[PDB]
């Protein structure tokens, strides 16, 4: 098939500057190429069809060009509705294959994870599971690592890793670190600590709790 | 008012069939192209079906050849997709599309999860509130835990979206045929617990909602 | 409606059918008639033509059999004038459509290509569509206001209408009717010369289509690809005729009037002409395939030479269909009531 | 319009419905009236090794009661000449429709199958559609220019129209009036031979159900 | 009428190869016959005409 | 089970049959105009001026 | 357009409207006039009850 891939897949940027994106081709799929974006809850937008020709309501700050197998698209003077995932897509022949996708992120001042650790409360201590929940909030960028220490011993089985979005007002990130345990293992072990690591400190951010305390 | 409202996507037996319906709110359905496209995780947006302005030209990729049949209604303003003998790969989130151009797409709705799997499970909800001990700090990070749902998705909203400036919500992960997630919010301590705070968690597959206030 | 801005890409040709003019027409005339059409011509190359449009000349052609009548898209050539070849229908795109020049047919002295004619036509237009591509001349900017947003660039005004005819009724047919000519409109009052006549008809009321469905593989469950779909088209014609012989005494006033008019209706008469005697006439063989080294060629001299032989017609023999008794035909009885006899 | 392109597939049929050709007519003669209808033929000798396209012939027959009139698709067979029976509505998809041969009945010597006859007919198109099958005939190439890519496939040209009769009025009524014998067309002036007559009529304005 | 001339040559169709002009044509013709009306010139006649012309 | 929708058409002042005198030369039957019982049952049907 | 398959229901009625035929006629008579109308009549006694 036509196997086109989208590079670079991630853009962190500050607006007003000039930002470039690319898509290269497997076949000579000459200048029939559109570009899209996905915002959740709203509709997809066609910015430029056929590589260079413009849709109704689309302004002029976009610019895309290329022929043969090489293409170039460049954008400056950004606007805060842009933070979304962008695709290139061939339609020169069926099947209509896509590019890999490019998410545009805005750049901000960096921040450290706000760590608050909790036990599985006594409602979950009667339900059948045991999730040692700990929230790591208000950090930048997305790249963190958390360390869970079950009485000094690390556990990687049952480790759930799911990051949030770029948030609405503060535009930070958060990641869910739920320590999926059962009852007799939570009966055996008492000390659990989310030890988040970030680029702000060489020492990891360690917060703990004791069931003897609470 | 141009809006493509999705209807008909959900649970279905493997080897079975289902009826989708993408009702448009207002335009002339005979003027513009219409299409179906899905997004599978870790993969591209997958074009499932396309149709022209009246309905002359319909096509499907190599994945759904012979198995899928596309339709449309011009008077009820509804685009359709009649599929047969579904498998586990058809579990995804599906969009319907409006084609406003030279086969180029400028619309999709909010979509519905079209998941081909076995059964639903009503979620057993567990909150994560501050417990015994003195409350410290002018702000408190708390949560509420969701354990044991299948399949995707869920969504947590805290206090009807007024605190959505600070509302956090995490994705889930597949552990032993079920998904597990959580959510947070960073509110100053003038609100809690003098004024109560509720997180709103629902489930589309079991249609089971339990509301709790912290 | 047609919104803004501009979409287009490389090429956007589509599939459409259409239909055409409703007509009924006829002509009677002993001489063969002509028929005009338009075509490209030779222009002056001494001008510094900022325009690049070629000129167009009327070419008063002679109508053959099976060539094309006008339909309403210009009476032009379509081979040399539609370079795209994908805008005008395929049936006419490698041909040329024609119309009659009735006034120049009225400007013949004798009137031997016209004895009688009629025409019955009706048309209205249903749809409206336009073309694309680099249009020849641009618009002058000072007759409008410009804009932007979606209103940025100008759109091509290369339109064209679409004929749709009218209803096809039988309540105003002209066929199956006798027409007893009381008096011909010109000088030739219905008299043929050289024992000939050329007649024509174009009708759209009898123009249905004969398709053909041929299943190549029998199966009780439907497949589109069992079927080599063919198409044909059929037409059924006939004519009746009643004559009158007339006596011409070849006087001197006549024989100077006619030989000067046409010597060819004297050469079949050979009054006072030395070549039609000749000598010993043509001496034929019996046909031998290999030997008798001569062949079937036309380098032997023609007993009849005319550029009408270069054209192809429908040759209709009536040297054997003559009859003195007329009442045994449905128009001979229609004549005796008409003649009052 | 046609937004490109036509798609492959072996099964794409549906229900639609449409009126037919309108008329009012009659005929009288003391011999039963005739009628042509088109059909097949013998193929040929096998000298030609070019292709397969079937032969044809019209067939001249005295029509009886119950047989079907042609409505614009030619006076022809729908079972032999067609092969899907899906171009034609069900009531007439299994028929051999005819058209009367008044012409040879005019060139009949006496005119004993014809005393008098009437006719009034009108028509116009409603819409344009196309068949769905392999076009057996290809189209020559230099007559047009082919496109590429999405426009690389040449779509078929197996178009077909669909009819419409006009408005009818009570002023357009043929029936229920006297039509006096004063002058017949042929040699038999009203003489019913064998004390028998062969009357026919086709009406469309009372054709509701 | 409508014209179409291509600029280049290829074996591939594009709309940006062709140049299109549009013209508008008319022909007229006439045929008449008249008759001589001779007009005598009197005193009441010659007074009548200069009041007009 | 298809079904059409009837429509009708334009109506004119020339399609009118009323508001005009009539003088019948000859009635259809053996009764050439003789009424009996000091009564008659006259009927007209017009939907043409039947706007609501 | 009536394309396959169906999207049926247990209820399918709707609000529509139509127009009619253009009637102008005369009718006179001092005897009352008749009309005709099709009444649901019976066949013979035993028709084997194949189709009602």
């Amino acid at each position: 098939d036509v196997q086109i891939t989208q590079s670079p897949s991630y853009l962190a940027a500050s607006p007003g500057e000039t930002i470039t994106i690319n898509c290269r081709a497997s076949k000579s799929i000459n200048k029939y190429l559109a570009w899209y974006q996905e915002k959740p809850g709203t509709t997809n937008k066609l910015l430029i069809y056929s590589g260079s020709t413009l849709q109704s309501g689309i302004p002029s700050r976009f610019s895309g060009r290329g022929s043969g197998t090489d293409f170039t698209l460049t954008i400056s003077s950004l606007e805060p509705e842009d933070l979304a995932v962008y695709y290139c897509q061939q339609y020169n022949e069926y099947p209509w294959t896509f590019g890999g996708g490019t998410k545009l992120e805005i750049k901000r001042a960096d921040a450290a994870p706000t760590v608050s650790i909790f036990p599985p409360s006594s409602e979950q201590l009667t339900s059948g599971g045991a999730s040692v929940v700990c929230f790591l909030n208000n950090f930048y960028p997305k790249d963190i690592n958390v360390k869970w220490k079950i009485d000094g011993s690390e556990r990687q089985n049952g480790v759930l890793n799911s990051w949030t979005d770029q948030d609405s007002k503060d535009s930070t990130y958060s990641m869910s670190s739920t320590l999926t345990l059962t009852k007799d293992e939570y009966e055996r072990h008492n000390s659990y600590t989310c030890e988040a690591t970030h680029k702000t400190s060489t020492s990891p951010i360690v917060k703990s709790f004791n069931r003897n305390e609470c | 008012e141009v809006m493509l409202v999705e209807s008909g996507g959900g649970l279905v037996k493997p080897g079975g069939s289902l009826k989708l319906s993408c009702v448009a709110s207002g335009f002339t359905f005979s003027d513009y192209a219409m299409s179906w496209g899905r997004q599978t995780p870790e993969k591209r947006l997958e074009w499932v079906a396309t149709i022209s302005s009246g309905g002359v030209s319909t096509y499907h990729p190599d994945s759904v050849k012979g198995r899928f049949t596309m339709s449309r209604d011009n008077a009820k303003n509804t685009l359709y997709l009649q599929m047969s003998s579904l498998r586990s790969e058809d579990t995804a989130k599906y969009y319907c599309a409006r084609g406003g151009g030279r086969y180029a797409m400028d619309y999709w709705g909010q979509g519905t999860s079209v998941t081909v799997s076995a059964k639903t499970t009503p979620p057993s909800v567990y909150p994560l509130a501050p417990g015994c001990g003195d409350t410290t700090g002018s702000s408190v990070t708390s949560g509420c835990l969701v354990k044991g749902y299948f399949p995707e998705p869920v969504t947590v909203t805290w206090n009807s979206g007024s605190l959505s400036s600070s509302v956090h919500t995490f994705p889930a992960l597949l552990q032993s045929g079920l998904y597990t997630m959580s959510s947070s919010v960073t509110v100053p301590s003038s609100t809690w617990p003098s004024q109560t705070v509720t997180c709103s968690v629902a489930h589309p597959a079991s249609s089971t909602t339990v509301d709790k206030k912290l | 409606s047609n919104r803004y801005p501009a979409q287009p890409g490389s090429d956007n040709r589509e599939c459409l059918s259409m239909d055409y003019k409703q007509t009924q027409l006829c002509l009677i005339g002993c001489k063969p008639p002509t028929g005009e059409h338009w075509g490209k011509g030779v222009a002056c190359n001494n001008n510094a033509a900022a325009t690049d449009c070629p000129p167009l000349e009327l070419f008063n052609s002679i109508i053959e059999d099976g060539d094309m009548v006008d339909t309403g898209f210009g009476c032009m050539d379509f081979g040399t004038l539609q370079a795209n070849k994908s805008d005008v229908p395929i049936d006419i795109c490698n041909s040329t459509c024609k119309y009659p020049d009735y006034l120049k047919m009225a400007s013949e002295p004798y009137g031997d290509s016209l004895f009688f004619f009629l025409r019955r036509e009706q048309m209205f237009v249903r749809h409206f569509f336009n073309r694309a591509g680099k249009l020849g001349e641009a618009v002058p900017d000072d007759l409008y206001i410009k804009g932007s947003g979606n209103t940025a660039v100008i759109q091509s005004s290369a339109f064209f209408p679409t004929p749709s005819g009218s209803i096809v009724t039988s309540e105003s047919q002209l066929f199956n009717k006798p027409y007893w000519l009381q008096r011909a409109q010109g000088h030739n009052n219905g008299i043929c010369w050289g024992n000939q006549l050329f007649v024509t008809v174009v009708d759209t009321t009898r123009s249905t289509n004969m398709t053909l469905c041929t299943e190549v593989t029998k199966e009780g469950t439907y497949k589109n690809d069992n079927f080599k779909e063919y198409v044909r088209h059929v037409e059924e014609y006939d004519l009746q005729f009643v004559f009158q012989l007339c006596k011409i005494t070849l006087t001197a006033e006549i024989m100077t009037y006619i030989h000067t008019m046409d010597s060819n209706i004297l050469e079949d008469w050979q009054f006072g002409l030395t070549p039609p005697p000749s000598a010993s006439l043509q001496d034929t063989y019996r046909f031998v395939t290999s030997q008798a080294i001569t062949c079937q060629k036309t380098a032997p001299p023609k007993e009849k030479e005319d550029p009408l032989n270069k054209y192809t017609f429908w040759e209709v023999n009536l040297k054997e269909k003559f009859s003195a008794d007329l009442d045994q035909f449905p128009l001979g009885r229609k004549f005796l009531l008409q003649s009052g006899l």
